[PDB]
C-alpha cells in the first residue's frame, strides 16, 4: 500500500506559528490568573481592612498593650 | 641653516637591525638607561613608601 | 517593619504607599510575563530538529518587536507618573518636623510653637528590653499625630544620610546645606521603622528611625512634656 | 620665497614608494578597492599576491552585510562558496 | 614583506616608562599632599618628560627620516588628534558644568547672590580682554603660518610661527601676572575654586600648546616639513585653535557673565 | 565684518589680517589695559566664613598661604599681613 | 624573530604541566589571597 | 567503543546526587545554622511587657 | 571543532592532583586568615 | 514571490544540467538543505541522476540521508520519499542508507 | 585520515547535517583495490556489491548521519559532577560555621522570639496581609 | 492679626522638594523687617509672620549660625 | 627577547593576551572581596568589624570587578585580539600607544591596593560621594590614592578608545563599509565612543574632589558655596554610560556566539542590531539622574528621567528578540559557549526588566539604596557581563592558545556557576522589597534567611571560579592542538589558524567592490 504524501514545506514555520499563538493564549491565562490571585486580592484585602476600621480602637488596644512611649 | 634631512634618512634607514629608539647611536643607549633606571628605581622607592605609609607612626 | 521570610513590600501605612503596592503589582506582572515569554521562546527555539539556515528577512517582524514594547512602556509610564505627581500634590500640612542626620544618629526638631529638639540613638543590643528588635529600636521615638498631613524637612550636619520609612513609602536624602521636603500621612497608629539609606561611615547600619503615631491629644501632651 | 622641500624631493621609505607607484597608476600596497570583473570562469577576478595564497572577501551582492572569507590558492580558479563567482590568483614579485 | 600601507612599530620601552611615570607622579602627589615630601613627584615629572621626548622623537624618526607615514597612516593620526581634542572638550565641560551649577544657584553661604559677598571680580575689559585679543591674534598668525608652509615659503612660515609662539607666551605672562594680582584666591569659596581650576587647566593647555608650537618651530628650522606633509604642524594648529575656543568660553562665562 | 578680500584666502591675505587687524587689536588692548593699570585701594577685611577656606593646610610654606599669595591684596583667615 | 605556535605565544611556559601548575597556583592564589591578608592587616592596626 | 560517559555516567550521577543531598541536609539541620523561619503557625506568643 | 589527541595526556589521577592543588591554593590562605580572625580582632 | 511549483522546477532544472560538475552538485545540495522544507521527490530524483553522471555513488546515499534529516521528528516523510524514488533507485542501483547499514549508530 | 596543523588554509572535511557534501573527500589517497573500486563505480551501480557500496561511502565520508547525530551519556557526567562540587561547597560552609562564625545574637533565643512575636502582634505589624493579618485576635491563635 | 498659626503654609515661590531658599528668604525677611521697625521707632510685632515661618522651617543650627554671624559682622546676606 | 616581546610589545595579540591575564588575576581579587562581603552577611552579627572595613571591601569589590576585570577582558583583551583580525588589519592604528594603555593598569591596581593598606581604607562606595569622601570624614591618603587609581584607569581607556575608533574607522579593507563589519567590531567602537565622552567628565569630577581634599577648593562643600549634589551629577553623567560600556562588548560577543553555534552564517537583523547598539549608547547619556531620584529634584525632572530611561528597553528588546530569531531554525550545537550565551539572554533580560522597575521614580523612592538595586545590577553584570565573558573565553580560547578545553568540564563549570549566581542574587529581590539597605555590615533579624541563602550561593560561585582555574590548567597540560574550525567563511578571525601567526594580514585581504 502506498503512503500518502505528507506536508513537506514550512514545517518549522508552522511549528513556530502554532506555539507563538499557544504562548499568547497562556499569557492571557496568566494575566487573568495574576489579576485575580494577586492584584484583586491585594485590592480587596486593603478595602476590607479599612471599610470598618476604627483607628481610635486600634490605638487603645496598642496603648493597653504598652507599646507606646507617649501613651501609657 | 641647510637641509640635512638626507643625512638623517640615511642614518635611520641603515640596515643594522637596531630599533628606532636606539638607532641614533650611543647617546640613545645612555638616555634610555637613564630613563629606565629612574623609572625602575623610582618604582621600587614608591613600594618602600607604601610599606612605610601602611603602618602608623 | 519587615518580618522573617518576607517576599514583598511591607504593608502600606500611607495612601501613597498603597498606590505603590498597586503599581508594583501591575508592573511585576509584566516583568513576570516578558521573562517567562523569553524563557519559553528560548526553549521553543532549542527543541526541534527542523532547520532553516538561509537568510531571514527582518523588516516585518521588527515592527512587532518595537510597537509592542513601546505600548507596554506606556502602560507602565501612565500610572507611574500619575503617582509621581500625586506625591508632589499641594497639601496643607498641620505640622512641620525637621530631622538632621548625624554620625551616627538622627536629631529631630519640632519648632512650630516651642523649641522642642532631641536626639535619637539606636538601642544597643546588650540593652534591648525583652521583645525589642535588634538594630531597630531607638531611645527617643519620633512621636507624630496620626491621620494628619505632616511636612518633614530633612538635612544633615556632617556627611550624607537618608531618612527612610518603608511602611510610609518615604526616603529623603539628608544633605548638608540643603533642606529637603517630604510629606507624611499615616492612616493608622503604631510604630513604624526605618534605617539610614546612604553610606555614612562606621555606624551606617546602626542609626535607625522609629515613628510613633498616636492621636493628636497624646501628641500635644507628649510635645509639652518634652520641652 | 622658497626654502620648503617638496614630497618629490624629500619623501622617503614606504611613503615615497606609495607616491611613485600612484604616479604610475599602480597600487602595490592595496590602498584602492579593486574593481570586479563579471566573475565567470572565462573572466575571473584576478587577485594579485606575493605568495601562493591570499584571503578573499566576497560581498556576494551589493549592500550585503555578510562577507564571505576564503583562502584563494595558486592554480585553477576557485569559486565563492556563497555566490560562485570565480577568483584566480596571479602571483608575482 | 608587507603589501599594506600601515606602520608596524618597533618594540618600544616608552609605553612602560610612561606608565611608570604616571605611577610616580600620582604616588608623588600623594607623597606631597600627605607626607611632606616632593621626591617621588620630581622623579615622576622627570621620567614623564624623558618618556615624552624620546617617544615623539621616535615618531619623527619613523616619519621624517624613515618614511613610514603613508597617506593611510596620516589619516589615522588625523582621527587620533581629533578624538583626543574631543576628549579634552569633555574634560573642560565638567568644569563649566561646575561653574554654572554654582553661579546659577548661589547658596545662602555666598549671600544668595553671584558674585558671592566679599568677592571683587577682575574687570573683564582690562587684562582679560587683552588676553582675548592675544589668543585671537595667535589664531590669525598660525593660519598665516599654515598657508606659508603650504605655499612653500620657509621664511614667512617661521615668521608667523614665531609670532604665534610669542603671543602664546604673552598670554601666559599676562595670566601669571593676573594670578598674583588677583585679590581672590583658590580658597575663596566656589568662586575662587571654579575660577582658578578652570583657568588653571586652560593655562596648562596654553603651555602645552605653546611647547607643541615650539617643537614645530625647530622642526621647521631643520627642514622636516614639506609643503604637503606636515601633520605635526596641523595637529599643533588644531590644538591651538582648541585652546583659543576654550578661552573664549571661559571669558564669556567666568570673566564676563560671571562678573 | 566689512572687508571683502575673498576669492583667494592664502598666505598674503592672512599676513594682511595678522598685521592689519590682529596685532593692531592687541596694541589697542595693551594700550587700554595700560591706562587702567595701577593699584586699587584694597577693601576692608571681613572674616567671611565662605572665603579663605582652610580645611587642610596647604602642602607648602606654613600651610596657611595660598600658592600665589599677594600680601598687598590677599588677606589670611585672620586678616591682612603687615 | 619570536617563537610561534601553541604554547609559544604566551609569557609563561607550558613545557612542564607540573611547573605550570605551581605557577598558576601562585598567580591565581596570590590574587585571591590578597584581600584576606589586607583585611588581616587592617584588623591588626585597630 | 564505550567512552567515559558510557562507563561511568550512571555512577557519577548517582554518587553526585547522593553526596550532594546528604551534605546539604547535614549542613542545613545539624550544625546550628539559624534560618530564622517565620513565626506564623509555629511560635506561641509570650508576654513581653514588664513593670 | 576537531583537534588532535593530547600530546601530553592528563590521566584522571593527574587531574585529581591538579584539581586538589588548585582548590587548596584558594582555600588554605583564606582559611588561615578566617580561622585566626578572633586573634586579629582582639590584639 | 514564486510558487512552490516554480521553486521545484528551478531546482529540477538546476540538477538536470547534463554537464553539471562536482562543485555545482555540492553547492546545490548544501544550499537546498538550508530552506524550511524537505525537497520534493522530483528534486531528489534530478539530484540522484546528477550523481550518476558524476560517477559519485556516495553522494547519492548522502542525499538520501539529508532528506531523512531535514524531516526532523516527522517520521512519515522519509519512507514516502523513498517510496516515490524506488523506480529511480532500482534503475540506478542506488542502495538506501538503511540497506547499507548506515542508519545504525 | 590524518589532518595536520599547517593544513588550516586548505579546504577541509567536516561532518555536518546542514553541510551534507563537504569540500573534500574523507579519504584522499586510494590503494590499488580502492582505485579499481572507483573504476567499477563508473559502471552500473547494480553490479556493485553491498560491501563495495559501503566502501565507496566510507571513502567519501567519515561518519554517517546516524553516527554524527547520535546521543551520548554526557549529561550523566555533567549533572552528577556538578552536584558533587555543589556538595563539596557545603563542606566549605560547614567549615565556616564551625571555625569562623561565632554565636549569633541573643535575640534569636526561643524565649526572645516568642516575646518579640507578641510585641509585633501588639503593635499590629503588617495587619492587612503580611503578619498580624495571619493572627486570630478573637481566638488568640494563628489563623488555620 | 489673622493669626491661628499651625505651621508654615504652602508657598508658590518655593514649590519643590528643595526648601533651602524658603527658610533663607523668611529669615532675611524677618530681620530686614525687624531692622526697619527698630530703626524708625516701630513695633517688631508686624514682622511676626516671617518669624513664625522661618522658625518652623529653618534648622536650629542654621538660625544659630546665621545669628552668630550677624553679631560678628560676617553675615553674607543683605539686611 | 622576553622583555622585548612582553614588556615592549607593539602586537595586538600579545597585548590582548596581557589584558586577559591581568583581568583573570583581578577576577580573583574581586571574587575574594565578594566572599568577604557575603561572609560578613552570612549570619546575623558582626564578623570583621564596623561599617568602615566592610565598605572598604565593598568599595574595592566594585572597583576591581568593573575597572580591572570586566573592562580589561572585554575591551583590552577580546578587543585587541579580535578587532584587527575581524577586519583584516595588520594591527591597531597606534600599536605602541596600545601598549601603554595596558601598562597603566598594574599601577592603577597598585594604587587601589595602596588605598586599602594605608589608614583605614576608602570606605566610601565606588561612587565616592562627598562629604564622606572629603578630607574630614575620610582624612588621609586612602581616598586620594583611589582618585589617582581612577585617573590612571581613565587615561588607559581614553587612549584605548582613541585607538579602537581610529583602527575601526581607518583600517578596514577599502571595499568594506562600516555596514560590512562584524557586530562585535560595532560594539567595540560604540563602547569606545562612550569611553571617549564619559571618562573626561569623571576625571573632572574626581579632580574637583581631589582639590577639595587638598587645595581648599569648595566645589562640593556648602561652607564655600559648593554642592555635594554637583558631584553626583558629574559622576553619574559618566556612571550610566559606564554600565553600558560594560555590557556593549558583551552584546557583540553574544551576537557572534549565538550566530556561530546556531550554524548560521549571519545574525538576524544585522542593521537592526547596529541601530539598537547605537540607540542604546545615545540614550545612555541622557538618563544619568535616575541614580538620584531621592536627592530632592523637581517632579518634572523626575518625570523626564523616568520616561527617558524606559525608552532604552525598545532597542534592547530588538537585540534580545534578534538573538532569539538567530536561534530560530539553527543547527543548534550545545557547546559550553552556547550555554553561557543562552544563560545570558534570559538572565540579562531579568536584570533589564528590574531596571525598568527602578526607572519609575515613584517606586524607586522605596527601592533606592536597597538590595533590589543590588539584585538589578548583579543580574546584568554578574550574570550578563560575566556570562558573555565566559562564553567568549571558552569560544575563543582555542583561537588564542591553539589548545582545546575539555567540553565536559566546561559544561560542569557552567552548571555550578548558574546555580551559584542565581542562589546568591535572586533572594536579594526579597531583601530589597522588604527594605534591607545597601552597604550594611549587619541587618535586622527579619532579613536572616535570605542573607543566609545568598551567602551560601556565593560559596557555590567560588567553587565554579576554582574549577575554572583547573579547567584552564588541564587544557594547557594536555595540549590538544586544534585541527579544523567550522564556519570560517563568516568568522574571519579563525582563518589564520590557531593560534594565528605573530604577524597576520601582512598581505591584506582581497575584497572588490563589484
Ligand atoms: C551591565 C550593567 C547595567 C545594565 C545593562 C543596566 C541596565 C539598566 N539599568 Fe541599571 N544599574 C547598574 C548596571 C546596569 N544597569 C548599576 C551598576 C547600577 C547601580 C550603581 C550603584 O548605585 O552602585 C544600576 C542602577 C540602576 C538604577 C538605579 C536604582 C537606584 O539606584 O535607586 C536604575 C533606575 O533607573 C537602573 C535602570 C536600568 C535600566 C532601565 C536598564 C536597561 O538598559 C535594561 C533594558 C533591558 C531590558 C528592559 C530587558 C530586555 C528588553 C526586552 C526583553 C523588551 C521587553 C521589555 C519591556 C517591554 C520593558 N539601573
Ligand atoms: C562586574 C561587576 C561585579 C561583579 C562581577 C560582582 C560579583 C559579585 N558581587 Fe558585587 N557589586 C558590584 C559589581 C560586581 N559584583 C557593584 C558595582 C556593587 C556596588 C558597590 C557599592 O555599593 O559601592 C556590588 C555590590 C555587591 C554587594 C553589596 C555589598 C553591600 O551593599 O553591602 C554584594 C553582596 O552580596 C555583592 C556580591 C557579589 C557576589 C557574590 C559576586 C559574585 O558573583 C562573584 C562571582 C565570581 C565571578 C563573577 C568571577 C569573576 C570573573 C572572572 C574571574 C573572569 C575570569 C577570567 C577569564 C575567564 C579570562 N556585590
Ligand atoms: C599659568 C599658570 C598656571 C598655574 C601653574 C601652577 C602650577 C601648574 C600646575 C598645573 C595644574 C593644573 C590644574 C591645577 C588645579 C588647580 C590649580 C589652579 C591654577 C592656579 O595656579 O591658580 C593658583 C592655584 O594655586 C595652587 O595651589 C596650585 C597648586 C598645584 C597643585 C597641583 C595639583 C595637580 C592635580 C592634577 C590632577 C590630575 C589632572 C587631571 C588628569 C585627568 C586624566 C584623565 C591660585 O593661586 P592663589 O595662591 O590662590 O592666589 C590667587 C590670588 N593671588
Ligand atoms: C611644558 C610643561 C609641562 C607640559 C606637559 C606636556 C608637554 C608638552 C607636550 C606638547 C606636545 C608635543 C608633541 C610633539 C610631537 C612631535 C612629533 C610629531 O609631530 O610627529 C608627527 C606626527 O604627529 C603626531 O604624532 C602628533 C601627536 C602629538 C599629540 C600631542 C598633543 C598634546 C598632548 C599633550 C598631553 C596633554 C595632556 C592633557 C592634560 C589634561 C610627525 O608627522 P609629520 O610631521 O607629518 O611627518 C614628518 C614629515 O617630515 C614627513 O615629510
Ligand atoms: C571564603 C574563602 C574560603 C573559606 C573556606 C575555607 C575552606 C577550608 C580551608 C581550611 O584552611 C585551613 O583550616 C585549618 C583548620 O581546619 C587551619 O588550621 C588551624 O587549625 C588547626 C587545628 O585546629 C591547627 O592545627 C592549625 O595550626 C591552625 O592553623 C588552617 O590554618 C587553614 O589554612
Ligand atoms: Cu547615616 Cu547611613
Ligand atoms: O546604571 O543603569
Ligand atoms: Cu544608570
Ligand atoms: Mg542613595
Ligand atoms: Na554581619
Ligand atoms: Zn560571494
Amino acid at each position: 500500500t502506498a503512503l500518502a504524501k505528507p506536508q513537506m514545506r514550512g514545517l518549522l514555520a508552522r511549528r513556530l506559528r502554532f506555539h507563538i499563538v499557544g504562548a499568547f493564549m497562556v499569557s492571557l491565562g496568566f494575566a487573568t490568573f495574576y489579576k485575580f490571585a494577586v492584584a484583586e486580592k491585594r485590592k480587596k484585602a486593603y478595602a476590607d481592612f479599612y471599610r470598618n476600621y476604627d483607628s481610635m480602637k486600634d490605638f487603645e488596644e496598642m496603648r493597653k498593650a504598652g507599646i507606646f512611649q507617649s501613651a501609657k | 641653516f641647510e637641509n640635512r634631512v638626507a643625512e638623517k634618512q640615511k642614518l635611520f634607514q641603515e640596515d643594522n637591525g637596531l630599533p628606532v629608539h636606539l638607532k641614533g647611536g650611543a647617546t640613545d643607549n645612555i638616555l634610555y638607561r637613564v630613563t629606565m633606571t629612574l623609572c625602575l628605581g623610582g618604582t621600587l622607592y614608591s613600594l618602600y613608601c607604601l610599606g612605610w605609609a601602611s603602618f602608623p607612626h | 517593619m519587615a518580618y522573617p521570610m518576607q517576599l514583598g513590600f511591607q504593608d502600606a501605612t500611607s495612601p501613597i504607599m498603597e498606590e505603590l503596592l498597586h503599581f508594583h503589582d501591575h508592573t511585576l506582572m509584566i516583568v513576570f510575563l516578558i521573562s517567562s515569554l523569553v524563557l519559553y521562546i528560548i526553549s521553543l527555539m532549542l527543541t526541534t530538529k527542523l532547520t532553516h539556515t538561509s537568510t531571514m528577512d527582518a523588516q516585518e517582524v521588527e515592527t512587532i518587536w518595537t510597537i509592542l514594547p513601546a505600548i507596554i512602556l506606556i502602560l507602565i509610564a501612565l500610572p507611574s507618573l500619575r503617582i509621581l505627581y500625586m506625591m508632589d500634590e499641594i497639601n496643607n500640612p498641620s505640622l512641620t518636623v525637621k530631622t538632621m542626620g548625624h554620625q551616627w544618629y538622627w536629631s529631630y526638631e519640632y519648632t512650630d510653637y516651642e523649641d522642642l529638639s532631641f536626639d535619637s540613638y539606636m538601642i544597643p543590643t546588650s540593652e534591648l528590653k525583652p521583645g525589642e528588635l535588634r538594630l531597630l529600636e531607638v531611645d527617643n521615638r519620633v512621636v507624630l499625630p496620626m491621620e494628619m498631613t505632616i511636612r518633614m524637612l530633612v538635612s544633615s550636619e556632617d556627611v550624607l544620610h537618608s531618612w527612610a520609612v518603608p511602611s510610609l513609602g518615604l526616603k529623603t536624602d539628608a544633605i548638608p546645606g540643603r533642606l529637603n521636603q517630604t510629606t507624611l500621612m499615616s492612616s493608622r497608629p503604631g510604630l513604624y521603622y526605618g534605617q539610614c539609606s546612604e553610606i555614612c561611615g562606621s555606624n551606617h547600619s546602626f542609626m535607625p528611625i522609629v515613628l510613633e503615631l498616636v492621636p493628636l491629644k497624646y501628641f500635644e501632651k507628649w510635645s509639652a512634656s518634652m520641652l | 620665497g622658497g626654502g620648503v622641500p617638496t614630497d618629490e624631493e624629500q619623501a622617503t621609505g614606504l611613503e615615497r614608494e606609495v607616491m611613485l607607484a600612484a604616479r604610475k597608476g599602480q597600487d602595490p600596497y592595496n590602498i584602492l578597492a579593486p574593481k570586479a570583473t563579471s566573475g565567470t570562469k572565462e573572466d575571473p577576478n584576478l587577485v594579485p599576491s606575493i605568495t601562493n595564497k591570499r584571503i578573499v572577501g566576497c560581498i556576494c551582492e551589493e549592500d550585503n552585510s555578510t562577507v564571505i572569507w576564503f583562502w584563494l590558492h595558486k592554480g585553477e580558479a576557485q569559486r565563492c562558496p556563497s555566490c560562485g563567482t570565480h577568483y584566480k590568483l596571479v602571483p608575482h614579485q | 614583506h608587507q603589501t599594506h600601507a600601515y606602520h608596524m612599530v618597533n618594540p618600544s620601552p616608552w609605553p612602560l616608562t610612561g606608565a611608570l611615570s604616571a605611577l610616580l607622579m600620582t604616588s608623588g602627589l600623594t607623597m606631597w599632599f600627605h607626607f611632606n615630601s616632593m621626591t617621588l613627584l620630581m622623579i615622576g615629572l622627570t621620567t614623564n618628560m624623558l618618556t615624552m621626548y624620546q617617544w615623539w622623537r621616535d615618531v619623527i624618526r619613523e616619519s621624517t627620516f624613515q618614511g613610514h607615514h603613508t597617506p593611510a597612516v596620516q589619516k589615522g593620526l588625523r582621527y587620533g588628534m581629533i578624538l583626543f581634542i574631543i576628549s579634552e572638550v569633555l574634560f573642560f565641560t565638567g568644569f563649566f558644568w561646575a561653574f554654572y551649577h554654582s553661579s546659577l544657584a548661589p547658596t545662602p553661604e555666598l549671600g544668595g547672590c553671584w558674585p558671592p559677598t566679599g568677592i571683587h571680580p577682575l574687570n573683564p575689559l582690562e587684562v582679560p580682554l587683552l588676553n582675548t585679543s592675544v589668543l585671537l591674534a595667535s589664531g590669525v598668525s598660525i593660519t598665516w603660518a599654515h598657508h606659508s608652509l603650504m605655499e612653500g615659503d620657509r621664511k614667512h612660515m617661521l615668521q608667523a610661527l614665531f609670532i604665534t609662539i610669542t603671543l602664546g607666551v604673552y598670554f601666559t605672562l599676562l595670566q601669571a601676572s593676573e594670578y598674583y594680582e588677583a585679590p581672590f584666591t583658590i580658597s575663596d569659596g566656589v568662586y575662587g575654586s571654579t575660577f582658578f581650576v578652570a583657568t588653571g587647566f586652560h593655562g596648562l593647555h596654553v603651555i602645552i600648546g605653546s611647547t607643541f608650537l615650539i617643537v614645530c618651530f625647530f622642526r621647521q628650522l631643520k627642514f622636516h616639513f614639506t609643503s604637503n606633509h606636515h601633520f605635526g604642524f596641523e595637529a599643533g594648529a588644531w590644538y591651538w585653535h582648541f585652546v583659543d575656543v576654550v578661552w573664549l568660553f571661559l571669558y564669556v562665562s567666568i570673566y564676563w557673565w560671571g562678573s | 565684518a566689512a572687508k571683502g578680500d575673498h576669492g583667494g584666502t592664502g598666505a598674503r591675505t592672512w599676513r594682511f589680517l595678522t598685521f592689519g587687524l590682529a596685532l593692531p587689536s592687541v596694541a589697542l588692548c595693551t594700550l587700554n589695559s595700560w591706562l587702567h593699570s595701577g593699584h586699587r585701594e584694597r577693601p576692608a577685611f571681613i572674616p567671611y566664613h565662605h572665603l579663605r577656606i582652610r580645611t587642610k593646610p596647604f602642602s607648602w610654606g606654613d600651610g596657611n598661604h595660598t600658592f600665589f599669595h599677594n600680601p598687598r591684596v590677599n588677606p589670611l583667615p585672620t586678616g591682612y599681613e603687615k | 624573530h619570536y617563537e610561534e605556535g601553541p604554547g609559544k605565544n604566551i609569557p609563561f611556559s607550558v613545557e612542564n604541566k607540573w611547573r605550570l601548575l605551581a605557577m598558576m597556583t601562585l598567580f591565581f592564589g596570590s590574587g585571591f589571597a590578597a584581600p584576606f591578608f589586607i583585611v588581616r592587616h587592617q584588623l591588626l592596626k585597630k | 567503543a564505550p567512552d567515559f560517559h558510557d562507563k561511568y555516567g550512571n555512577a557519577v550521577l548517582a554518587s553526585g546526587a547522593t553526596f550532594c543531598v546528604a551534605v546539604w541536609v547535614y549542613m542545613a539541620t545539624q550544625i546550628g545554622i539559624e534560618w530564622n523561619p517565620s513565626p506564623v503557625g509555629r511560635v506561641t506568643p509570650k508576654e513581653w511587657r514588664e513593670q | 571543532i576537531t583537534a588532535k589527541p593530547a600530546k601530553t595526556p592528563t590521566s584522571p589521577k593527574e587531574q585529581a592532583i591538579g584539581l586538589s592543588v588548585t582548590f587548596l591554593s584558594f582555600l588554605l590562605p583564606a582559611g588561615w586568615v578566617l580561622y585566626h580572625l578572633d586573634n586579629y580582632k582582639k590584639s | 514571490h514564486e510558487t512552490d511549483e516554480e521553486f521545484d522546477a528551478r531546482w529540477v532544472t538546476y540538477f538536470n544540467k547534463p554537464d553539471i560538475d562536482a562543485w555545482e552538485l555540492r553547492k546545490g545540495m548544501n544550499t537546498l538543505v538550508g530552506y524550511d522544507l524537505v525537497p520534493e521527490p522530483k528534486i531528489i530524483d534530478a539530484a540522484l541522476r546528477a550523481c550518476r553522471r558524476l560517477n559519485d555513488f556516495a553522494s547519492a546515499v548522502r542525499i538520501l540521508e539529508v532528506v531523512k534529516d531535514k524531516a526532523g521528528p516527522h517520521k512519515e516523510i522519509y519512507p514516502y520519499v523513498i517510496q516515490e524514488l524506488r523506480p529511480t533507485l532500482n534503475e540506478l542501483g542506488i542502495s538506501t542508507p538503511e540497506e547499507l547499514g548506515l542508519d545504525k549508530v | 585520515s590524518v589532518v595536520k596543523s599547517e593544513d588550516y588554509a586548505l579546504p577541509s572535511y567536516v561532518d555536518r547535517r546542514d553541510y551534507p557534501l563537504p569540500d573534500v573527500a574523507h579519504v584522499k589517497n586510494l590503494s590499488a583495490s580502492q582505485k579499481a573500486l572507483k573504476e567499477k563505480e563508473k559502471a552500473s551501480w547494480s553490479s556493485l556489491s553491498i560491501d563495495e557500496k559501503v566502501e565507496l561511502y566510507r571513502l567519501k565520508f567519515k561518519e554517517s548521519f546516524a553516527e554524527m547525530n547520535r546521543s551520548t551519556n554526557e549529561w550523566k557526567t555533567v549533572v552528577g559532577a556538578a552536584m558533587f562540587f555543589i556538595g563539596f561547597t557545603a563542606l566549605l560552609l560547614i567549615w565556616e560555621k564551625h571555625y569562623v562564625y561565632g554565636p549569633i545574637p541573643h535575640t534569636f533565643e526561643e524565649e526572645w522570639v516568642a516575646k518579640q512575636t507578641k510585641r509585633m502582634l501588639d503593635m499590629k505589624v503588617a495587619p492587612i496581609q503580611g503578619f498580624s493579618a495571619k493572627w486570630d485576635y478573637d481566638k488568640n491563635e494563628w489563623k488555620k | 492679626k489673622i493669626k491661628n498659626y499651625q505651621t508654615a503654609p504652602f508657598d508658590s515661590r518655593f514649590p519643590n522638594q528643595n526648601q533651602t531658599r524658603n527658610c533663607w528668604q523668611n529669615y532675611l525677611d524677618f530681620h530686614r523687617c525687624e531692622k526697619a521697625m527698630t530703626a524708625k521707632g516701630g513695633d517688631v510685632s508686624v514682622c511676626e509672620w516671617y518669624r513664625r515661618v522661618y522658625k518652623s522651617l529653618c534648622p536650629i543650627s542654621w538660625v544659630s549660625t546665621w545669628d552668630d554671624r550677624r553679631a560678628e559682622g560676617t553675615f553674607p546676606g543683605k539686611i
